RNA sequence: ACAUACGACCAUACCUAGUGGAAAACUCGGGAUCCCGUCCGCUCUCCCAUAGAUAGGCCACUAAGGGCGGGGUUAGUACUCAGGUCGGUGACGACUGGGGAAUCCCCCGUGUUGUAUGU
RNA sequence: AGGUGUCCUAAGGGGGGCUCAUGGAGAACAGAAAUCUCCAGUAGAACAAAAGGGUAAAAGUCCCCUUGAUUUUGAUUUUCA
RNA sequence: AAAGCGAAUGAUUAGGGACUCGGGGGCGAUUUUUAGCCUUCAUCCAUUCUCAAACUUUAAAUAUGUAAGAAGCCCUUGUUAC
């Protein structure tokens, strides 16, 4: 049975960047978190209170609790043949608000305008993705740009 | 020049570092607590040395500062005693100086001969008018470079206000 | 020799602090305590009463918090205290009581509830901390706030509890205690609540004078020279004051101009345009160090 | 546009040296009775806004300045995922379908902005 | 390559003021090394102990007041069935 | 992984410039700090040849968390001891 600390393994992951010590900057304390939110979380070295273990450090879950100073997150973890619900309880100083469901609530509300715009003049529109389609024909002039002809280049030594 | 360029004395400190603790630090403050009429300050000693016969924590030292017309008379009577002559080297590339005497009755105190006799160290400090910059709380910052003293200017008031001399 | 510390690689792995901290001006310790609230509360503001002193001048703001900088909600300043009878001692203990109270007026009245609410009317030294009045058989409890001293030192007599004072009284609610009023006795632990009168009026000022003037009559006008040429005397400063407080709970919007030249915000914008030099371009840097090496040169 | 108070990003803002600063502001400044604190009214605290000066703090400009920030070159190079009854005694290497860096060196730049009150 | 079976009424809790290691230049005895003064100084010091992380109007250092090292039970995290 | 050391911490080869009061040896009277004439190590400065599992300003490939709607979006306004 080796060692098996709380913290053991994480050397280089819970410390601070190169010039990037000191003071905390206080827009972190000014956000708000409300119940249903998604936000990841990002260990920060120096505040020592409300600290998640190192499996939680670089994951992104929903906010389900909102207290003085911490929100509490649902995880889902992985162990062997399932998955077990986690729920965490973290200081406001390692989460973050998250960006990765901000795509679709743009296209939600562009959606719903050019819908009613197409409704109201009376043409059919899109209204969802497509993967790249491949290119189509086109016509390249050699005007002014003649082709230069190249060859490969015989053995040297550099040194 | 400007007004606000002038020369002035800053403080001036005088100390004795007697070596040793006892009656004998107590009749070192005795003399300088007379001199000049303030509470003198104790200084221990930071290392340990077995040569000296000195350990951590014990007093040694006295020492005291004083301001204004009453730093002025003192200096003055240092200087009487140095004769109003001074070494080059006695001058520092901040614009200070200092010096040092043997005897403390020499200034005339009325010797008694129940404290013993006991020598000092004279240093004074220059400055000009706007110091304060650098002092405050609030909005603390650093000094200019024409602002400061040199030793040539320093050297050149000693000469005009006292009329000594350096070599 | 010695090593040289302040090298190429000194500089390159230096981290400077929060601009605002190498301007020594603002304290982040005590600032994230000040503005943080519990995520509890999730909108609600926190309002911040700020004080600072200048040479001349007394600065008084009700300020919160954003994300992207502070919003401030009113502002009182001291040299506005001359359009109630008050033209001298701008930066003195009762002229701290008199811009704190102007605030706290000023404060209600934009948020309605200045008829409620009216505070003391008639300053005495006690300690007393606003109540919840009651409306249509309701109560509403009063506007509250919290002091900002910012760098100052709280000692007891300081003039930042003077502008807190005025503004409790004013109507507002910020919570103290009164172990920090002048005249207060830190041996028994009680207040004299008359020397706090004295401070409010402005009498250490008034007595300072009728002690000088007996004893050293060159240096009391040589101090007082303002004071004198407009005939004011120990005898009339309470009463100069005391007319003021009411004066400013009857119209704290009075407008104040001063005898400074006046321009219009276009006008003012064309006048300094007129002295600022601009940089240098590349063409123009350039022949300067082609010049200047036909000069060195030449110099042999 | 300029100044002050409270800020946001936290060096394009820092460090060194040299020349300038309309108006107002900010500053240095003058005095220790009272509140208050020191070995010392140096710092902190109180009183005056008259007198003096832009000397310094503060703002702006300069320097083939050090650093910093952005880009080029390094280079389709080093490395790496998948493949073959491919080469070679081996060490190790080439090819097929893909992904793709970092110094030395060269060029440019030297803060942006919110609320309120004023010049 | 190393560590643990302890140690602390403060080396626990709150508030306030200050800035460290080191270098240069100066001062009677005093010198390589005693005490005093100025300038530079991104942490190169200190934080009971092994090593890693963290900290500059502090988490270091000195000063003032105290016992949140207290009461009643539940929820959650690591090793994990 | 690769890369770096005219970048911090460590390891490491060689010349040059500045220096004397740091050391050593000496030569003009060893006179003498007279830094007189040199001299070698030492120190500082701009360069120079090689490195790191328990070093680092930088930094891949392969792998990895979340999302891609009706339990959604928008307008108005009812309860509470928070
Ligand atoms: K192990
Ligand atoms: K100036
Ligand atoms: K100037
Ligand atoms: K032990
Ligand atoms: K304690
Ligand atoms: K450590
Ligand atoms: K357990
Ligand atoms: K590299
Ligand atoms: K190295
Ligand atoms: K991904
Ligand atoms: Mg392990
Ligand atoms: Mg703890
Ligand atoms: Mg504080
Ligand atoms: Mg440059
Ligand atoms: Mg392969
Ligand atoms: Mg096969
Ligand atoms: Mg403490
Ligand atoms: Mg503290
Ligand atoms: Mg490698």
């Amino acid at each position: 049975g080796h060692a098996a600390g709380l913290r053991s393994g994480t050397r280089y992951a819970f410390s601070r960047g190169f010039r990037k010590h000191g003071q905390i900057p206080l827009s972190t304390y000014l956000r708000t978190y409300r119940v249903g939110d998604i936000v990841d979380i990002k260990v920060n070295g120096a505040v020592q209170k409300g600290m998640p273990h190192k499996f939680y450090h670089g994951k992104t879950g929903v906010v389900y609790n909102v207290t003085k100073s911490a929100v509490g997150v649902i995880v889902y973890k992985r162990v062997k043949h399932r998955y077990i619900e986690k729920r965490i309880n973290v200081r406001i100083e390692h989460v973050k608000p998250s960006r990765s469901r901000e795509d679709f609530l743009r296209r939600v509300k562009e959606n719903a305008e050019l819908k009613k715009k197409a409704k109201a003049e009376g043409v059919p529109v899109q209204l969802k993705r497509q993967p790249a389609m491949p290119r189509e024909a086109h016509t390249v002039s050699i005007a002014d740009n003649k082709p230069v002809t190249l060859a490969p280049v015989a053995y040297e030594t550099t040194i | 020049q400007n007004p606000m360029r002038e020369l002035r004395i800053q403080k001036l400190v005088l100390n004795i570092s007697v070596g040793e603790s006892g009656d004998r630090l107590t009749r070192a403050a005795k003399v300088l607590e007379q001199l000049s009429g303030q509470t003198p300050v104790y200084s221990k000693a930071r290392y340990t040395v077995r040569q000296f016969g000195i350990r951590r924590n014990e007093k040694i030292a006295v020492h005291v500062t004083v301001r204004g017309p009453k730093a002025e008379e003192i200096l003055e009577r240092g200087l009487k005693v140095k004769e109003y002559e001074l070494r080059r080297r006695n001058f520092s590339e901040t614009g200070n100086f200092g010096f040092g005497i043997s005897e403390h009755i020499d200034l005339g105190i009325k010797y008694d001969p129940s404290i013993g006799i006991y020598g000092m160290d004279f240093y004074c400090c220059m400055t000009r008018p706007g110091e304060r910059v650098a002092k405050r709380r609030r909005c603390k910052s650093r000094i200019g470079a024409s602002h400061r003293i040199t030793r040539e200017e320093t050297i050149r008031w000693f000469k005009q206000r006292f009329d000594g001399i350096v070599r | 020799f010695h090593k040289l510390v302040k090298n190429s690689a000194y500089y390159s792995r230096f981290q400077t602090k929060f601009k605002r901290r190498r301007q020594g001006k603002t304290d982040y310790y005590a600032r994230k305590r000040l503005i943080t609230q519990a995520k509890n509360k999730y909108n609600a503001p926190k309002y911040r009463l700020v004080v600072r002193f200048t040479n001349r001048d007394i600065i008084t703001q009700m300020v919160t918090s954003e994300i992207n900088g502070d919003k401030i909600f009113a502002a009182a300043y001291s040299h506005e205290l001359r359009a109630y009878g008050i033209n001298h001692g701008l930066t003195n203990w009762a002229a701290a009581y008199a811009t704190g109270l102007l605030l706290a007026r000023r404060v209600l009245a934009k948020l309605g509830l200045d008829k409620t609410f009216t505070g003391v009317e008639e300053p005495n030294g006690e300690y007393t901390l606003t109540e919840a009045a009651e409306t249509e058989d309701g109560e509403r409890r009063p506007f509250k706030a919290i002091l900002d001293v910012g760098l100052a030192r709280t000692s007891t007599g300081a003039r930042v509890f003077g502008v807190m004072k005025g503004a409790s009284d004013g109507g507002i609610f910020i919570p103290h205690s009164e172990n920090r009023f002048p005249g207060y006795d830190i041996e028994t632990e009680e207040l004299d609540t008359e020397v706090l009168k004295k401070y409010i009026y402005g009498g250490h000022v008034a007595e300072y004078m009728e002690t000088l003037a007996d004893d050293d009559e060159e240096r009391y006008k040589s101090q007082f020279v303002k004071y004198i040429e407009d005939d004011v005397e120990a005898d009339s400063l309470e009463e100069l004051y005391a007319e003021a407080h009411k004066q400013i709970r009857a119209d704290p919007f009075r407008k104040y101009v001063s005898d400074a030249p006046k321009k219009s915000k276009e006008e003012w914008k064309a006048e300094s345009l007129k002295y600022k030099k601009a940089k240098l371009s590349r063409e123009e840097r350039k022949a300067r160090v082609e010049a200047k090496i036909k000069q060195l040169l030449a110099e042999q």
